[PDB]
């Protein structure tokens, strides 16, 4: 299978013609994703398959032949690009400043931009392409507009 | 059955489409991976 680090788009054919149910990571041989968008599946690549090997629901972050590898952070203070993979639509960056989620147990980045839920585990990139994390989990504010926490990994 | 196609490389883009707010808000994450809004 393609090992090329980059985007790449998560296709099943399992419904109505080939759908796209979200994007990922590959990075240094381990291709990165949300866990809503596979459910922990296997994956295919070419004639090749990818397993999972770490995953967690309540970061909704899963990780296939290898361990989690992404580890760069928003700073808190410059604006950050996703890099979003629309289904059936050309890769295309938008820069945003990124708002914040305060909990509890900390404050994540979070950026205020709507896409189709297809485009889930696109990645959002600091100034030197480093990714930072994840879109695609996130919350649905008054106005009724979408806005996704930067969800980042522990590399171990 | 799921499978991955190449989309791009990871690259920051000069002169990107530049837009969105910067909401700061108060969310809970439950376990099972659900964000809320805390009002
Ligand atoms: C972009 C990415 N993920 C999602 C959405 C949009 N909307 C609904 C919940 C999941």
């Amino acid at each position: 299978g393609e090992t090329t680090d980059g985007v790449y788009r998560v296709m099943t054919r399992r419904l109505l013609g080939s759908t796209q149910v979200g994007v990922g990571v590959m990075q240094e041989g381990v291709f990165h994703t949300m866990w809503h968008v596979t459910k922990g599946a296997a994956l295919r690549s070419g004639e090749g398959r990818l397993d999972p090997y770490w995953g967690d629901v309540k970061q909704d972050l899963v990780s296939y032949c290898g361990p989690w590898k992404l580890d760069a952070a928003w700073d808190g203070l410059s604006e950050v690009q996703l890099l979003a993979v629309p289904p059936g639509e050309r890769a295309k960056n938008i820069q945003t400043l990124p708002g914040i989620f305060k909990t509890k147990d900390g404050d994540i980045g979070a950026v205020a931009l709507d896409y189709p839920a297809g485009t889930s585990g696109s990645p959002i990139l600091d100034k030197c392409g480093r990714v930072i994390g994840l879109y695609g989990n996130g919350v649905v504010i008054k106005n009724g507009s979408y806005v996704s926490a930067i969800t980042q990994g522990k590399r171990e | 059955d799921m499978y991955i196609e190449r989309a791009g490389d990871i690259t920051w883009e000069k002169d990107a489409e530049v837009t969105g707010n910067s909401p700061r808000l108060d969310v809970a994450l439950d376990e099972s991976g659900d964000f809320s809004l805390v009002e």
